[PDB]
RNA sequence: AGCGUGUGCCUACCCUACGCCGGCAGGCGCGGGUAACCCGUUGAACCCCAUUCGUGAUGGGGAUCGGGGAUUGCAAUUAUUC
RNA sequence: AGGAGUGGAGCCUGCGGCUUAAUUUGACUCAACACGGGAAACCUCACCCGGCCCGGACACGGACAGGAUUGACAGAUUGAU
């Protein structure tokens, strides 16, 4: 009976926020979870011009986007997973439950 | 003087000999040319250009064929007709015989002058 | 003396066809009888060799200043 | 006529193939990550999608 | 605006006033006589009538080339 | 503009049932994505949309390809007319 | 993209801004505006439309989306609506000084 | 060694491990991956050791040319690349 | 004070110049000369040689079902079944 919950957001203090949220649960639910497990992040480098025409100085600039994914481990049945997962939603994350 | 040969075969050997065989007859790079399928996509103009050259003329220069499309191999059967390469501008009238086979049309050309 | 076929310095020739090494005289004659034959039948890449030009695709817009006076 | 004539370039691949999803122009073209953008209106709609910079 | 060069005329459809009485021969007696063929297949009926040439035949949509 | 008579019935009877229509500009395209029932340039499409809103029945506006083309009550009332349904029926946008 | 649509559509009612929401079966989004009465038409034509119009234009199921309408108090903070609305106190015609010291007035009561 | 990249929306153009043909650019079956897992433990170059070297425009240097063979695309001739 | 280099040699590429069917152009000190993300075989293309479709919406007034466009298979032409 193991269950698998993956967290990824665009933040990163919001996501420690739910993900603080989900495991303070499922100490509460009274079951024998696996602490947050820190999976490593990825930084997407992209590069562009400044000048929309060729003139003046060649000065690039460089963009950041931080994607910051996490999973957790439960050991619940299906049902009261289901249930935590459709509450205590916000627009910043995705949820997604792997049976395994 | 002498008969010609190309490559080990002569000019009948080139003239009564198919396809299959004259792909190795001549070079890889020509193999490709007609190796990758038929040649049915859009073909109306190789057809009929094929059918204007097998229209058989009389004892005289045969008629004269002339196209804007470029990508031709000298073909054996091709050889003894009049055609005039588009060279940019105008049909460039020029002379053909059986011995540059396996090279393309659009190598006989000058562009305006050395300066 | 069981060389292979592909080691050699000219393969399918005019004159028969057979893969041969190709002696330096005759190597000579091969170069001459072949830029008299694109002369012959007036190519492109005869034309090129007789004025001196680029026939292998590199452009002397900015090079080969050693060529006309 | 036009019906067997306007299909003659299939646009499968090359430059005229891709085009920019804002103003149909084909240059400065972001591939990278499916952008399919123009570089100056990913400059000006960059805010909106979710990024800061950093660096 | 035009160049020294003639536009090119287009096949246009000339103004031909009661041509139905060009599809059928009408006779004394009330049955049909007709000098043209059809199509004989079921993509076209023998309502659509063909094109009139005098040694070759077309028929309506098929492009079926129907000579001796 | 050149297109059969049952095309300009399925584009009114498409224009009742939906308000609002969206087209990608594109000559190249032979067929329609959610008209997917008969095959259908979006040429035509929106060749007879801007014969509408010219003759000033239909709204207009442009978006980075596609139009969006809001009717107008006395523009549903041509077309009802045009195929000549009662007007007691409503677009299905009207329900509630 | 939506956002660019609406700013292009929403040109007569000081559309202010937007937040998507990722939701299973229900996406919802959520639009600010000024004019609450202007955004529906006669009795939510003009919401249900522009529903119409999203779903038909991004490929969404039967009903998934659904357009809510809120307000915002206190509207010298959001200057994209200050610029659309001074663009609607000169859309037509006027000096810009009369009109921008009155809106400079305005900005400085709301309490920036 | 490390920052990276990945099966596409109209998208087919992804990374390729493994086994045969071949001197080679390459050709065919064979599995995985929506990604610290699969490439990959990224067996990288520059380095270290042992030969061929020895001042002659030499074994430095690869610009000069033609022939032959693969791959891309609807098609590369004024060489596409190798 | 010092290290690495260019300008010397061969190659790659941009511009000036001559130019032709045109070799389409913008930019001439810092703030252009591997720049417009531009490594141009098709597209690119806006330059030149050569023709089809209307994308004249819409309105006015004449043609209009006794018919108005458009779409065509032997064969001459072209750049096309
Ligand atoms: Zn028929």
């Amino acid at each position: 009976h193991r269950i698998r919950i993956t967290l990824t957001s665009r933040n990163v203090k919001s996501l420690e926020k739910v993900c603080a949220d989900l495991i303070r649960g499922a100490k509460e639910k009274n079951l024998k979870v696996k602490g947050p497990v820190r999976m490593p992040t990825k930084t997407l480098r992209i590069t562009t011009r400044k000048t929309p025409c060729g003139e003046g100085s060649k000065t690039w600039d460089r963009f950041q986007m931080r994607i910051h994914k996490r999973l957790i481990d439960l050991h619940s049945p299906s049902e009261i997973v289901k249930q935590i997962t459709s509450i205590s939603i916000e627009p910043g994350v995705e949820v997604e439950v792997t049976i395994a | 003087f002498r008969k010609f040969t190309y490559r080990g075969v002569d000019l009948d050997q080139l003239l009564d000999m198919s396809y299959e065989q004259l792909m190795q007859l001549y070079s890889a790079r020509q193999r490709r040319r007609l190796s990758r399928g038929l040649r049915r996509k859009q073909h109306s103009l190789l057809k009929r250009l094929r059918k204007a050259k097998k229209e058989a003329p009389p004892m005289e220069k045969p008629e004269v064929v002339k196209t804007h499309l470029r990508d031709m191999i000298i073909l054996p059967e091709m050889v003894g007709s009049m055609v005039g390469v588009y060279n940019g501008k105008t049909f460039n009238q020029v002379e053909i015989k059986p011995e540059m086979i396996g090279h393309y049309l659009g190598e006989f050309s000058i562009t305006y002058k050395p300066v | 003396y069981k060389i292979p076929d592909w080691f050699l310095n000219r393969q399918k020739d005019v004159k028969d066809g057979k893969y041969s090494q190709v002696l330096a005289n005759g190597l000579d004659n091969k170069l001459r009888e072949d830029l008299e034959r694109l002369k012959k039948i007036r190519a492109h890449r005869g034309l090129r060799h007789f004025w001196g030009l680029r026939v292998r695709g590199q452009h002397t817009k900015t090079t080969g200043r050693r060529g006309r006076t | 006529g036009h019906q067997q004539l306007y299909w003659s370039h299939p646009r499968k691949f090359g430059q005229g193939s891709r085009s920019c999803r804002v103003c149909s122009n084909r240059h400065g073209l972001i591939r990278k990550y499916g952008l399919n953008m123009c570089r100056q209106c990913f400059r000006q709609y960059a805010k909106d999608i979710g990024f800061i910079k950093l660096d | 605006k035009s160049y020294t060069t003639p536009k090119k005329n287009k096949h246009k459809r000339k103004k031909v006033k009661l041509a139905v009485l060009k599809y059928y021969k009408v006779d004394e007696n009330g049955k049909i006589s007709r000098l043209r063929r059809e199509c004989p297949s079921d993509e076209c009926g023998a309502g659509v009538f063909m094109a009139s040439h005098f040694d070759r035949h077309y028929c309506g949509k098929c492009c079926l080339t129907y000579c001796f | 503009m050149l297109m059969p008579k049952k095309n300009r019935i399925a584009i009114y009877e498409l224009l009742f049932k939906e308000g609002v229509m969206v087209a990608k500009k594109d000559v190249h395209m032979p067929k329609h994505p959610e008209l997917a029932d008969k095959n259908v340039p979006n040429l035509h499409v929106m060749k007879a949309m801007q014969s509408l809103k010219s003759r000033g029945y239909v709204k207009e506006q442009f978006a980075w390809r596609h139009f969006y083309w809001y009717l107008t009550n006395e523009g549903i009332q041509y077309l009802r007319d045009y195929l000549h349904l009662p007007p007691e029926i409503v677009p299905a946008t009207l329900r509630r | 993209e939506l956002n660019e649509f609406l700013t292009r559509e929403l040109a007569e009612d000081g559309y202010s801004g937007v937040e998507v929401r990722v939701t299973p079966t229900r996406t919802e989004i959520i639009i600010l505006a000024t004019r609450t009465q202007n955004v529906l038409g006669e009795k939510g034509r003009r919401i249900r439309e522009l529903t119409a119009v999203v779903q038909k234009r991004f490929g969404f199921p039967e009903g998934s989306v659904e357009l809510y309408a809120e307000k915002v108090a206190t509207r010298g903070l959001c200057a994209i609506a200050q610029a659309e609305s001074l663009r609607y106190k000169l859309l037509g015609g006027l000096a810009v000084r009369r009109a921008c010291y009155g809106v400079l007035r305005f900005i400085m009561e709301s309490g920036a």
